RNA sequence: UUAAUUGCGAUAACGAACGAGACCUUAACCUACUAAAUAGGGUUGCUGGCACUUGCCGGUUGACUCUUCUUAGAGGGACUAU
């Protein structure tokens, strides 16, 4: 069932380091902000004309070191960048200048999260801590509880929780081999998740916000319930799964293995498609793996940022 | 000196154009300018790294030496 | 003339042998790891140490290499060592329960006072010219 | 193989010490941080001249503001990285 084929449609050249992270806003479907190892963000405008799927719009210089995680705002006009210089930068997606410079992490920041609304900034850093900031730039909360580095923090979207609660729930993980849930208003702990043999490389809550997918070094992908606080399922990728991403339309998990990109069909608990682009002049032992994954707003296109300094887009083209 | 100043103005004008286009114009224009520039006298956007070598005793030059008598 | 003298090589070897699960393929991540898990005095030596650690990690990923060892590799070696075939490689499981011996060892078996299933065959005393 | 008794190694040699390297000073690169009437810049004053269109080149220790260059501290950066 669902004989869905996805084919590479364009390549977004222009970066100069590994495209570490990607982000897309639901409101604005034709804009894509990508941060790379070249210490710069790039805003891409997507064109449905010919070979190139997008067009770079603005490069955001101002970061001294590696840019790890990139998050766009809900409205699609602001972008928060986490870099390896222990600082966070807020950028106006049109002006190109920085608005706020969040400072306070003693270790280089690895991930950043946007609030459901435009209120709070959640940042994870190597200093074993999480920081909650306002949009102005000051740090409101210093959440502890992790004894090692925290690599990924992405907010669980509130779908239909009771009506309304004014409570902000997200997850956090890193080299502590644990996954933690946090609730904000106040701004304290929630349930835990201990399933990983090795340390967690990346976590990503489902678009609805009730499934949390975590991945690690051993390629052991775990899927948990947050609102139920229980395990949902478990698979093995048998490679290095660098990044993973849910899909808005389909019930799918893209996983960036060290060898290629797997897609897991969640309802059938079986992988369906594998993505391995064709490079040239290599030795098949160091083919550029994927480090960043991001689906489109609808769930029609997939953006993958590789170590070959390239964004490649796979458009879903169901060949019957 | 004179020619050093001239090359400084060259670099200043080129880098100013590129930075302005990056800041307020567009990415494609900036990359086109960089392709036009760096394909011609790479120093136009990249500062030269060669600079004078400190002098040393026993030599009237930075790397030269005095004459030897030998007899 | 970059040869990476004793100190960096030994330090990287110990780093791999004590921290292989945490080490990665990337230079920058391993650089931060070197900063956190080891007290390298200067930073040029830290960078050299991380670079050689990455090189040794890449060599290990390509395959097993001499000198360095760690828990995972030693466990895999022991597991491969514990391999014993369930099928028998002796006691005439092959050659339809017949072993081929010449006359002399047949007389050896006879004079030993033992009756084993033998199969006499002359050894053609003519020797190969090599 | 290395500039190197520098390493890979083979081994009645095993472990080590000095030297080399490491290390400091200096020269780079920092539109990232801290800042500056004993360094510079912008806007605006108060003026000079020419143009006459709102602009150009100036002067002022008059104000507001900034740190790109100039400085110097903490740091980053290159480890033969891919
Ligand atoms: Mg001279
Ligand atoms: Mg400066």
């Amino acid at each position: 069932s669902s004989n869905i084929m996805l084919v590479l449609r364009g390549t977004l050249e222009g970066h100069n380091g590994w495209v570490t992270s990607l982000s897309t806003s639901a409101a604005q479907p034709n804009l894509l902000v990508s941060g790379s190892r070249d210490k710069t963000l790039i805003s891409w405008r997507l064109t449905e004309n010919e070979q190139q799927f997008g067009v770079p719009v603005r490069s955001y210089k101002g970061h001294s070191h590696i840019v790890q995680d990139v998050v766009v705002s809900a409205d699609g006009n602001y972008a928060v960048s986490a870099s390896w210089d222990k600082t966070l930068r807020l950028w106006n997606l049109a002006t190109g200048n920085s608005e706020a410079r969040f400072v306070g992490h003693t270790g280089d920041v690895l991930s950043v999260a946007i609030d459901a609304n435009s209120s709070k900034i959640i940042s994870a850093s190597r200093d074993k801590t999480i920081r909650v900031w306002n949009t102005v730039g000051d740090c409101a909360y210093v959440l502890l509880g992790h004894t090692d580095w925290v690599t990924k923090v992405r907010v669980a979207p509130k779908n239909l929780e009771d009506v309304d609660d004014g409570r902000i729930t997200f997850v956090s993980a890193g080299m502590d081999k644990i996954v933690r849930s946090w609730s904000l208003n106040s701004y304290r702990i929630e349930a835990d998740f201990i399933g990983h043999n090795n340390y967690i490389n990346v976590v990503q809550p489902s678009p609805d916000g009730s499934l949390a997918a975590s991945a690690g070094k051993d390629g052991q992908i775990y899927v948990w319930n947050l609102k139920h606080k229980s395990a949902f399922m478990n698979f093995d990728a048998k490679d290095e799964v660098f990044a993973l991403a849910f899909s808005p339309s389909r019930f799918w998990l893209t996983a960036a293995t060290a060898s290629g990109i797997k897609i897991y069909d969640l309802e059938n608990e079986v992988l369906i498609d594998e993505l391995k682009p064709e490079f040239a002049g290599y030795t098949k032992a160091q083919d550029p793996h994927a480090v960043s994954l991001a689906w489109s707003a609808d769930g029609q296109t997939l953006f993958a940022g590789y170590t070959d300094n390239v964004i490649r887009v796979w458009q879903v083209m169901t060949a019957n | 000196g004179h020619v050093s100043q001239v090359y400084a103005i060259r670099q200043a004008i080129a880098k100013g154009l590129v930075a302005y286009h990056q800041k307020f114009v567009d990415e494609q224009s900036k990359n086109e300018l960089k392709k036009a520039f760096t394909s011609y006298d790479r120093t136009l956007l990249i500062a030269d790294s060669r600079r004078p070598e400190p002098k040393k005793f026993g030599g009237r030059g930075a790397r030269s030496r005095f004459q030897k008598s030998y007899r | 003339g970059r040869v990476r003298t004793k100190t960096v090589k030994r330090a990287s070897k110990a780093l791999i042998e004590k921290y292989y699960p945490k080490l990665t393929m990337d230079f920058q991540t391993n650089k931060r790891l070197c900063d956190e898990i080891a007290t390298i005095q200067s930073k040029r030596l830290r960078n050299k140490i991380a670079g050689y650690t990455t090189h040794l990690m890449k060599r290990i990923q390509k395959g097993p290499v001499r000198g360095i060892s760690f828990k995972l590799q030693e466990e895999e070696r022991e597991r491969k060592d514990q391999y014993v075939p369930d099928v028998s490689a002796l006691d005439l499981s092959h050659s339809n329960d017949v072993l081929n011996v010449d006359t002399q060892t047949a007389e050896l078996v006879n004079s030993l006072g033992l009756k084993l299933p033998l199969s006499v065959s002359s050894v053609s005393a003519v020797r190969d010219r090599r």
